[PDB]
RNA sequence: GUGGUUUGGCACCUGAUGUCGGCUCGUCACAUCCUGGGGCUGGAGAAGGUCCCAAGGGUUGGGCUCGCCCAUUAAAGUGGCACGCGAGCUGGGUUCAGAACGUCGUGAGACAGUUCGGUCUCUAUCUGUUGUGGGCGCAGGAAAUUUGCGAGGGUCUGACACUGACCGUGUUGGACAGACCCCUGGUUUACCGGUUGUACCGCCAGGUGCACCGCCGGGUAUCCACGUCUGGUAAGGAUAAGUGCUGAAAGCAUCUAAGCACGAAGCCGGCCUCAAGAUAAGAUUUCCAUAAAGGGUGGUUAAAGACUAUGACCUUGAUAGGCUGCAGGUGUAUGAUUGGUAACAAUUAAGCCGAGCAGUACUAAUAGCCC
RNA sequence: AGAGAUUCGCGGUUAAGGAACUAGGCAAAAUGGUCCUGUAACUUCGGGAGAAAGGACGCCUGUCAGGCCGCAG
RNA sequence: UGUAGGUAUAAGUAACGAUAAAGGGGGCGAGAACCCCCCUCGCCGAAAGACCAAGGAUUCCUGAUCAACGCUAAUCGGAUC
RNA sequence: ACCGUGAGGGAAAGGUGAAAAGAACCUCGAACAGAGGAGUGCAAUAGACCCUGAACCCGUCUGCCUACAAGCGGUAGGAG
C-alpha cells in the first residue's frame, strides 16, 4: 500500500534521486527548458518551485538556504538574478508541462518542461 | 512444470485472442490539417491550444 | 464547515493552566477516589514528554520513589487535574527525554534556567 | 506484560529475591498478566537465613510493571521493573513489608493489605 | 429505518463522569425522500433517499427526470431504507434530529482497500518453520493445499491469497453520544468502516 | 456377529507408485474429552457410577524422546484421508562412500549392535483453488435503485453475588473474529538536530558529497498491535432420547394405532456478506441518438489499484501541483549586541520542514476523433 | 521506461518478555582500541593468561589543576 | 527411449550475466536512452591506476560499410573491406 | 571445416537459361532494404538461395456452422 505517500522515489535510491533533481533544477534554471521524461519532470515541478519562491526575499539567509540544495555557483548567481526578475509578482506556478512524444529506443513518454515567463507565445 | 501434452492450434489460437495492438489516440488539426496524438504537442507546426510552443 | 472542531468545543473540559515545557518539574494535583470520600493526591516530577494536538494533549512526568522511577501520562483536558504548579524552569536541547531513564542520581539533574 | 519464563522482583520481606513466572493463570492460551494478576512462580535465588527455599513453587501478585497501564480516566503509568508479592495457599500476603510503590489498581482486587505500601500510585 | 451520512473524523471526549470516551462524527446532513415503493406496485415498501446536492453538470438526463418527477434538487448519493414508523411523503426531508430518540444505531460503510495481500496479512496464516534453522524461502508460504489422492482436488472455500478490504461492512450497536441539528451532526462511541469522506447508512 | 485401526496369510497393480517424525494447511466420521437434554442406581442432598439422544463449537505451555514428569484448563477425546500433506518446508531418524568400539570369521568382511561425519533437482501445460477482467446474451439503446432462486460465514466458555442445594436473578472476564487509528505503543532511506573521518568550494566562515540512512537522538501523515470499539448471545418452527392426557385392539391395562401437550449447544430460520449467465436471464423510476440519450479513446488524479476495474474533476473548474495561512515535527539557525582570556553562554526570536486542513485559477486538466 | 500488489534476494528498526525457538543458541545480537590496576584451579614450571574483574579517554586554559559542550568523547 | 533434415508446442513465456548511477545542453544524421564535444553527478584509487614475462597474433591507426556478429537500437565497435 | 594435449575422430555442401542476352531507364523509398513497371528471353510464378517445387508447419479471402454447453472427436441417421 502507498495511502497518502506523495513522492516519486523514480527507481532510484534517495542519495541518487536527489543528487538528479538538483542537476535537473540547475540545468532548468541555466537553459530556461529541458526535454525529459513526463515522470521526472512531475517530480521536478515538485521539487523546484520552492527553490524560485526563495528568490522572493533576497537575503544572504535565503542565498545560502539555496546554495544547499543546488551547490551550483552559476545557477545560484542566475536565479537569484535574471530568474528572479522575470518570476517576481507570480503567485507560484512558475513552470510548465507540455508532452511530445515518445523514445525510439524504450517508448518512453516524452515532454519538456520550461518557465512560463520566458515563453513569449504562451502570453 | 512440465507440459503433459502439446497445445493444439485451436489452443493456442483461443490464448492469443486477447493479443492486439494499441490503436493511437489521434485529433485532427482544425487549422493545420494533419494528425496528431490528442494532448500533445502538433509536431508539424509547433502548435498547441491554438498558441506556438516550439519555435521552428 | 470545521466538524471536529466544533465538537472539541462543545465538548471542551478541564480547566486553564500555566506554560510549561519538557525539561520543567511540575506538581500536578489529582482528584482520586478512595473507596467514598474523594482526596487530592500530588505528583511532582520531570515532564519528560509533550504529545497530541491542541487541547488533546498528553503529557508524561516522571519521578522517582523508593529508587524505582514512575512515569505517569495525563491528559491536559483531564477534568480530575485540579492544579498545576511549575516549581523550577529546566534547561534542555531536545523535545523528549527519554536519556532520563537510564540516570539517576546527581547524573539525572537538569539545570535550571534563570 | 508478564508471561511464562519471565523474570520478577520480588517486592516483601519474605526471603525470596527473584522469581521466575511459570504460568498466568485464568485460561487457556492466556498469555498475559498484568498489575493485580494471580501468577504461578518459581523462587530462584533468596537471601541468606530465609524462611522459602530456593527453588520452591509459590503464588504471586504482579504489583508493579513496565508496560504501562491504562485507566478509564484517560491516564496511564508505568514502572522501571516488574515486581510481584508472594502469596501463601490461602491467598495472604507471605510476608510483613512492601518495598517501593504499588500501583492503584491492586485495591480492587482483594489486596487492600498489600495497599498499606510505602506509596500507592 | 436511516439516513445516509459522511464520515468526518475521530477524535476524544470526556463523559460527563469523567470517563475518556473515542468518538466518530458522521454529518448525517438532510436527506430527501426520492421514491416510494409499494407492496401494491413493486412488491415491497421502502423509501428511497437522496443525500448530497448535486449539479446539473453531474447529473445525466434519466436521474434528472428522476428527481424532477419528485419535485427535489438533484442529489448525489442514493439508498433505501426500509420499515419507518410514520408516513412520509414524496419530497420531504428528514435531518439528525430523527436519531435523538436512539441509544444504539448501526452503521454500514465500504472497509479501506488492501489490494492484492498474501495468506499472513489476508487470513493470519502462522508461516512455515522458523526464520532460521534451515528456512529456505517459505516464511510467508501457505504450506500444503490438499490431502493427496484421494481427495486429489483442493477444497472450495480454501483461504488463499487475493484482494483483501474494499467491501461492504457492518458496526452493531454503537452507542449514540451527542445529537447535533445545528450542524447536522452525529456522534458515535468507537470506529465506523472506511476513510474519511466516505458515505455510510445509519440504521436507528 | 461386526470392523479392517494390530500381528499375520495371499502375491492381483506398479523403461522408479521415491523417504519416519516434526512444521504449515486442512477436511471428514463418532466408537463424546468439555459444553447441552434425559432413563436407572445398592441415588437422602453434594458430587459419582452405568446407559440413551446428540458431532455445533472448542479441545494449553513447557523438561524429556509410544510413554513419563512440571504448571494450568471447562476440556487437554479417539480415529480416517497413499500410517492426509517433501513438483509446500525441514533433514533430527532412515538406504550411500570415511572412521572407531564390542562380538563373529583364518581372511576378504559381517552383525538382534553402538558411535562421530555426511549434496533434499524442476521457469505450472491441463485440471483444481483464490482473486480480477474482456465479449456476447437477456435486450431496440440506456442511467440508477432493487427482490431474492441460491452460496458461504457466524454458533466456544469461566468466575463471583443474591435466593449442602432445585429453580430464578444479575455483575463480570478468557479465547477467537471484524472494523478502526481519538488514546497507548511500533515503523516512518519525507523531515529536523548533534557529531567522527575525509574531499572540494585560494584561507576562514557556511554548506555539500562519501563512509550500513556513516553513526547517534527525535519524528507528522500512511501502514500497524502490544492499542481501541463491536460481536458470539435467546430459542421463532418442526423434532431426537425421554415425560404425559384421552383410548380400543385384548370388556382390565396401555404415551398410540385415529388424536393432543411438552421436550436438546443437534435440523430449518432469525444475524452478516455475496448473489438475475436464477439462458426460469426478474422488478420499479426515468431518459432516448450527437452534443456533452448514453458511452469509448484522452487529460488532472485518488484514502481505488499488479494490469484492469472503480471514484472525483476536466475552464460558469478547486482534480492535482504551486502560492498564502494554519495544525504539527524538530529544537533556538545565520548574524548583531552582551559577558568570558578562551572553549563557550544569554538576548534579539529562531530557522528549516509541513505526506494533514483552509483559502486562492498562477500551472496543467483542448468534447478533437470514434460507436 | 513506468509503476511501487502478493511473493522472493540482500539490508534497517522494533513495545513487553528474553532461548519460552530448535535435533542443536543454527543465524543474529553482544565482546572488541590504547594505557593503568589486578589476575584462580591446575602444571610437564614453559604455561594457563589478553584468565577473570575494575578504571581513564573530547575541547579550552595554566603550571596534574581548573573550566566548557553533548544522549553519547 | 530407432537415424538425418525441416518445422512445431510450451510462448511472445524464462532471460538480456554482479544494485558503482546517472541528468542536461550542443553536433552529426533519414533515423539517437546508448555515437562525438561541454557542464553537473557517481565508482575504484596496494586499483578497477602504471609496467615486465607467458600466452595470443594484426585485435594497433585511418577511410568507407551497418548485410551477419554485438544478448536492445546504433550514425558506434576488439565487426566487414 | 570442426573436435582433441596427443595418438586420433571426422562432417555438410550438385542443377538459371539454348545463349548472360544476368534486367539501360522510370516510380515509391534515406537507401534497390524491398517492390511496382519498362526491357531481354519460348518462359522472370526461369532474377542470381534461380529446373521441377510434395508434406509437416504458417497466412488471406469466400461459403456454412458456432457464446445453456460436458468424455478417444468418429460412425449411422437427419432439417436448414
Ligand atoms: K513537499
Ligand atoms: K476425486
Ligand atoms: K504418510
Ligand atoms: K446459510
Ligand atoms: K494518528
Ligand atoms: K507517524
Ligand atoms: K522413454
Ligand atoms: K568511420
Ligand atoms: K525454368
Ligand atoms: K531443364
Ligand atoms: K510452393
Ligand atoms: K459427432
Ligand atoms: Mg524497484
Ligand atoms: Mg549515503
Ligand atoms: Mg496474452
Ligand atoms: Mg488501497
Ligand atoms: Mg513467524
Ligand atoms: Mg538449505
Ligand atoms: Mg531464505
Ligand atoms: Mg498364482
Ligand atoms: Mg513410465
Ligand atoms: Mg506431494
Ligand atoms: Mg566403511
Ligand atoms: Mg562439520
Ligand atoms: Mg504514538
Ligand atoms: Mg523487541
Ligand atoms: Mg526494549
Ligand atoms: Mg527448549
Ligand atoms: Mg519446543
Ligand atoms: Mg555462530
Ligand atoms: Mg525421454
Ligand atoms: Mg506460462
Ligand atoms: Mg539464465
Ligand atoms: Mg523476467
Ligand atoms: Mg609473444
Ligand atoms: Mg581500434
Ligand atoms: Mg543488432
Ligand atoms: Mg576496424
Ligand atoms: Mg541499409
Ligand atoms: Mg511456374
Ligand atoms: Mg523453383
Ligand atoms: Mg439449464
Ligand atoms: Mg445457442
Ligand atoms: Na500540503
Ligand atoms: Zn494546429
Amino acid at each position: 500500500m502507498r495511502h497518502n505517500k506523495k513522492f516519486n522515489h523514480l527507481g532510484r535510491k534517495a542519495a541518487h534521486r536527489k543528487a538528479m533533481l538538483s542537476n535537473m533544477a540547475a540545468s532548468l534554471i541555466l537553459h530556461k527548458r529541458i526535454f525529459t521524461t513526463v515522470a521526472k519532470a512531475k517530480a521536478l515541478r515538485i521539487y523546484v518551485e520552492p527553490l524560485l519562491t526563495k528568490t522572493k526575499e533576497d537575503t544572504t539567509h535565503s542565498r545560502r538556504i539555496a546554495f544547499s540544495y543546488l551547490q551550483n555557483k552559476y545557477a545560484l548567481k542566475e536565479l537569484f538574478g535574471d530568474v528572479a526578475a522575470k518570476i517576481a509578482d507570480r503567485p507560484g506556478g512558475y513552470t510548465r508541462i507540455l508532452k511530445t512524444g515518445y523514445r525510439l529506443g524504450d517508448n518512453a513518454a516524452m515532454c519538456f518542461i520550461e518557465l512560463v515567463d520566458y515563453n513569449e507565445n504562451m502570453l | 512444470a512440465h507440459p503433459k501434452r502439446r497445445q493444439s492450434k485451436t489452443r493456442t489460437a483461443k490464448r492469443r485472442t486477447h493479443d492486439k495492438a494499441v490503436m493511437p489516440t489521434l485529433a485532427k488539426c482544425p487549422n493545420c490539417g494533419a494528425w496528431h496524438i490528442y494532448h500533445t504537442v502538433c509536431g508539424d507546426c509547433g502548435y498547441y491550444r491554438g498558441k506556438l510552443a516550439i519555435e521552428k | 464547515m470545521d466538524f471536529i472542531k466544533i465538537v472539541n468545543e462543545e465538548f471542551k473540559s478541564g480547566k486553564e493552566h500555566p506554560k510549561f515545557n519538557s525539561g520543567d518539574t511540575i506538581t500536578v494535583e489529582y482528584r482520586i477516589k478512595e473507596g467514598n470520600k474523594e482526596r487530592i493526591q500530588k505528583y511532582r516530577g520531570v515532564v519528560i514528554r509533550i504529545s497530541g494536538h491542541g487541547d488533546k494533549k498528553r503529557f508524561t512526568v516522571r519521578k522517582i520513589s523508593d529508587g524505582i522511577g514512575v512515569e505517569r501520562i495525563f491528559p491536559i483536558e483531564s477534568p480530575f487535574i485540579e492544579n498545576i504548579t511549575v516549581e523550577k524552569y529546566g534547561k534542555v536541547r531536545r523535545a523528549k527525554l527519554y536519556y532520563l531513564r537510564g540516570l539517576t542520581g546527581k547524573k539525572a539533574r537538569i539545570k535550571e534556567r534563570r | 506484560m508478564i508471561q511464562q519464563e519471565s523474570r520478577l522482583v520480588v517486592a516483601d520481606n519474605s526471603g525470596a529475591k527473584e522469581a521466575l513466572c511459570i504460568r498466568v493463570l485464568g485460561g487457556t492460551r492466556r498469555r498475559y498478566a498484568s498489575v493485580g494478576d494471580i501468577i504461578v512462580v518459581s523462587v530462584k535465588s533468596v537471601i541468606p537465613s530465609s524462611d522459602i527455599k530456593k527453588g520452591a513453587v509459590s503464588k504471586a501478585v504482579i504489583v508493579r510493571t513496565k508496560k504501562e497501564v491504562r485507566r478509564p480516566d484517560g491516564s496511564y503509568i508505568r514502572f522501571d521493573d516488574n515486581a510481584c508479592v508472594l502469596l501463601n495457599a490461602a491467598g495472604d500476603i507471605r510476608g510483613s513489608r512492601i518495598f517501593g510503590p504499588v500501583a492503584r489498581e491492586l485495591r480492587g482486587t482483594n489486596m487492600k493489605i498489600v495497599s498499606l505500601a510505602p506509596e500507592v500510585l | 429505518p436511516g439516513l445516509l451520512g459522511k464520515k468526518i473524523g475521530m477524535t476524544s471526549v470526556f463523559s460527563a463522569e469523567g470517563k475518556n470516551l473515542p468518538c466518530t462524527v458522521i454529518e448525517v446532513g438532510p436527506c430527501v425522500v426520492t421514491q416510494v415503493k409499494t407492496l401494491e406496485k413493486d412488491g415491497y415498501s421502502a423509501l428511497q433517499l437522496g443525500f448530497v446536492d448535486a449539479k446539473e453538470k453531474h447529473t445525466t438526463k434519466p436521474l434528472a427526470g428522476h428527481f424532477k418527477k419528485a419535485n427535489v434538487a438533484p442529489k448525489r448519493h442514493l439508498a433505501e431504507f426500509k420499515n419507518f414508523e410514520g408516513e412520509h411523503k414524496l419530497g420531504d426531508v428528514l435531518n439528525v434530529e430523527f436519531f435523538s430518540d436512539a441509544d444504539f444505531v448501526d452503521v454500514v460503510g465500504t472497509s479501506k482497500g488492501k489490494g492484492f495481500q498474501g495468506v499472513v496479512k489476508r487470513h493470519g496464516f502462522g508461516g512455515v518453520g522458523q526464520a532460521t534453522h534451515g528456512q529456505h524461502n517459505r516464511l510467508r508460504a501457505p504450506g500444503a493445499v490438499g490431502a493427496c489422492s484421494y481427495p486429489a482436488k483442493v477444497f472450495k472455500g480454501t483461504r488463499m491469497a487475493g484482494q483483501m478490504g474494499n467491501e461492504r461492512v457492518t458496526v452493531q450497536n454503537l452507542e449514540v453520544i451527542k445529537v447535533m441539528p445545528e450542524h447536522n451532526l452525529l456522534l458515535v462511541k468507537g470506529s465506523v468502516p472506511g476513510a474519511k469522506g466516505s458515505i455510510l447508512l445509519i440504521e436507528k
